[PDB]
């Protein structure tokens, strides 16, 4: 079976403005994912970069992952409607979710 | 039928985080109107809100750590709420908010201590909606003028007091 | 590059909207809650189980379109 | 009554990971019986197989990197399957399994290369169930003797070949 | 020093089992698939949409008990 | 609003035996979670230790998290599914029951 050593550093913080009770966030993960065999003499090192945004109340969402030994990247986005004071009542914006996913190899 | 929520589907008004913690009993919402307390144990307790504060939630023997109070001032949007989180007092009224006896610009969002990531209170207003959260106690609340939702973490089980009552265990 | 893209739109179904305009559970109870004295003077709908369930059911984006 | 998977509830037979990647179109399962190919594009294509191996899936102009073939033999458990992942051939039959030619103890775990965490193929058997996965191609399959499921990643869209057809 | 403990048992409901024994969608179509010549001789149920959906619905642990 | 720094190392790996296509894992995460205020620095540091076991096919699952703040906070989450059989489409994997426990200790 395979063994794993994943070092990572997460930086980021809250975004200003809007509902600070559900304050928006941005995050950057950098690290190195190493798989080893049973001997540990076959070794696979992958550089990992992850960028996350989620705005206040998770309205606007972005997840970007870049993997390198060659190369593999993904951008995922999810956009909800702008809120109103009453969560129980229908009619927040256009009541629609917009999502996009892009994957590029090489 | 709250646990007929399906998190496989995107929802336009709700987060996965909120409804998953709620349907799994990690949070214990209590609704207080002017006329009734709707307990997290699924009881409607009639209580006519008056000019004096009544204890709706709080830690047994330690209301400085956490306590929540409701009164009515009469007129339109009549509910007044007091939230105490680690010695820091938030008062909500229809006209806005105050922190330890000083009014604050709650429509632009306010944190006390302003510098402390382990904040006692954050509060924010849009129209008549007020939201509040404490990182120290993990109590969330929101407020309309007509009612308040006070949501305690399940970690308070066996220490809960006030009209909202037991945390289900 | 070899580069592939999926767009997605999530919407609320007609069936969900029809159900919310009717009087069956939980929408009937919610409508009854709207006429109670503790709720009726607010701009916000009743903070009741009926109205909350009905809210969650109606705001679930059951209609998915890929492009 | 309810007709959709709800990942809020624990399921005794299925993982969140499998059903979420599947219902969100990240995987593209293709079922091939002795008589029919059930495409991931939602079509039943009849094929009553010889003992000629027939191309059910593969990369367009890199069949060594990924290709999948199906044979019919005869008798009970008649389906025979060939799966090529990065030039490593897996052959599945009712009797067990082989990698490149050499028969292997598939009722335990088998991985090729045995030491490589980026393995070309893993394969495992319990009763008549065979499962297989390739970390190189990300193609999953499983096999009963009567049918095989070949599941391609959606990243093969625009490069898909064989009877399993379009990824949409 | 203060501990919270929740035990949780997930089970399949009676209603789910009743449904799986009946002939409505998708359990009827599954039963039809089980007589088709490509499936009928095997120990395994049909690898069809009908039997698969039926399997997922039935194996969902909808009955939760806390202690 | 707040800033975060989280350094961690994940070690451990796949467990021998069973269905290696869905091979069991045992993982340890060790790290430090730092929250900083905006206006200057009041700084909060939390040690993080996470232990995950998930046997082949995720049949038996354990998630343990210990936090030390600078007080103590831990959680043990366990989830046990029945033993499988070859046909996933057929009902009757063991007792068709899920056994779960959650324990939280605050020091
Ligand atoms: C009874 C239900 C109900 C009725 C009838 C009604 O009218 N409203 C009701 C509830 C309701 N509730 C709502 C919202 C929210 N409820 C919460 C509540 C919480 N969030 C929490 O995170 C908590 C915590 O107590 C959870 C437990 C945490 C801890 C014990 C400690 C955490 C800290 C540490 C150091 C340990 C960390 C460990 C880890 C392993 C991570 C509660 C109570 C929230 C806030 O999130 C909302 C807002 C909306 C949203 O979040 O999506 C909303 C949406 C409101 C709106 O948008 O306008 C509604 C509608
Ligand atoms: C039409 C569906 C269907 C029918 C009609 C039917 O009868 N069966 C059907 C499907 C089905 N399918 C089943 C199971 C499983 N399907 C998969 C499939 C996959 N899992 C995957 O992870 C993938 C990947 O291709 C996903 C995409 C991945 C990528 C693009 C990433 C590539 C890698 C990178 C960049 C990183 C590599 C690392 C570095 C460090 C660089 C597929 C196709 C699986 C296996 O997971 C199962 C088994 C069950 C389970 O997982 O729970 C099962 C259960 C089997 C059983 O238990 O008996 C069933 C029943
Ligand atoms: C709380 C707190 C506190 C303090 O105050 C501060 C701090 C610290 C900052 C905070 C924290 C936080 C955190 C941790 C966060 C997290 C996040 C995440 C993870 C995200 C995700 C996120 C995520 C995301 C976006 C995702 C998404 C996704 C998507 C779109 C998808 C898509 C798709 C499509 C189209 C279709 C196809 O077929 C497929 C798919 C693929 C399915
Ligand atoms: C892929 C791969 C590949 C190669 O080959 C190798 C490697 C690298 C090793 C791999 C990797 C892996 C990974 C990463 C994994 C992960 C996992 C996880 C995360 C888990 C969790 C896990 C988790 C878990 C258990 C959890 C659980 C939970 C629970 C029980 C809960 C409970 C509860 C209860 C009672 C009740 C109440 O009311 C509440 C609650 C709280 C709700
Ligand atoms: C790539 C996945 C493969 C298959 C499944 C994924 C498809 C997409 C589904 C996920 C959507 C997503 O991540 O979107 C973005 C999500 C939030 O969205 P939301 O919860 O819908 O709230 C939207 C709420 N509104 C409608 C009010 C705007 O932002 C975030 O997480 C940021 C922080 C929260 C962490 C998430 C934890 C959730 C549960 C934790 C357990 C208690
Ligand atoms: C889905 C994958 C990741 C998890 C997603 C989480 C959703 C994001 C929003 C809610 C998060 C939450 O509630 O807990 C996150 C916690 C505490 O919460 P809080 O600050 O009181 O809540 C404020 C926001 N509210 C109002 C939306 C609830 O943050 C902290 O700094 C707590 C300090 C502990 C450090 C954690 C270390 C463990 C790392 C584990 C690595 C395996
Ligand atoms: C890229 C990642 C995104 C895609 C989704 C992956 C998430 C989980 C995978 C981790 C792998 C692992 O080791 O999981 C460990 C297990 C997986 O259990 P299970 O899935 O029920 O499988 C069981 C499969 N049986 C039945 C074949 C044996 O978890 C658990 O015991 C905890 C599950 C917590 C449930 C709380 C509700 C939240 C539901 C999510 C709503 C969207
Ligand atoms: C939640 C929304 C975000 C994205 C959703 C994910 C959708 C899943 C798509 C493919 C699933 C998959 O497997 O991802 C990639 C691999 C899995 O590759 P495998 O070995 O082929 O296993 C297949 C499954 N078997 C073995 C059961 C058959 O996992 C990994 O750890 C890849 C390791 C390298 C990247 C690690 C960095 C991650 C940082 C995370 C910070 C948030």
């Amino acid at each position: 079976g395979s063994q794993v050593e994943f070092s990572m550093k997460m930086t980021g913080g809250e975004i200003p403005g809007g509902n600070i009770v559900l304050q928006g966030v941005k995050l950057r993960i950098v690290g190195e994912w190493v798989l080893k065999g049973s001997s540990g003499e076959s070794v696979r090192r992958t550089d990992v970069k992850v960028d996350i945004t989620s705005t206040a109340g998770n309205q606007d969402n972005s997840f970007a992952i870049q993997l390198a030994n060659t190369k593999w990247c993904a951008l995922l986005t999810k956009k909800y409607p702008e809120r109103k004071p009453d969560v129980l009542a229908f009619g927040w914006g256009n009541e629609q979710v917009d999502s996009k996913a892009s994957v590029t190899i090489g | 039928s709250v646990d007929d929520y399906n998190p496989a589907f995107d929802n336009t008004h709700y987060s996965r985080f909120h409804l998953l913690i709620e349907t799994n009993g990690i949070t214990k919402p209590c609704i207080v109107s002017t006329e009734n307390v709707y307990t997290p144990d699924n009881a409607t307790v009639p209580h006519k809100q008056g000019s004096d504060y009544v204890l709706v939630a709080g830690l047994a023997g330690d209301p400085n750590r956490f306590s929540a109070y409701t009164r009515s001032q009469g007129g339109s949007k009549p509910l007044v709420v007091k939230l105490v989180n680690d010695g820091v007092t938030l008062e909500l009224t229809r006209d806005g908010a105050s922190i330890n006896g000083k009014a604050v610009s709650v429509e632009k969002g306010v944190q006390y201590p302003q510098d402390d990531p382990n904040y006692a209170i954050r509060v924010w207003k849009s129209g008549d909606l007020v939201m509040a959260y404490s990182r120290r106690t993990a109590v969330y609340a929101y407020y309309t003028g007509t009612a308040v939702d006070v949501e305690q973490p399940v970690t308070y089980r066996g220490r809960a007091t006030g009209l909202c009552g037991n945390l289900n265990g | 590059s070899v580069t592939i893209t999926i767009n997605q739109k999530g919407e609320i179904t007609e069936e969900q909207k029809q159900r919310a305009q009717g009087d069956d559970w939980p929408y009937g109870q919610c409508k009854e809650d709207q006429k109670k004295s503790e709720w009726k003077d607010s701009d916000f709908l009743p903070n009741t189980q009926a109205c909350y369930i009905g809210s969650i059911l109606l705001t679930t984006a059951r209609k998915t379109t890929y492009s």
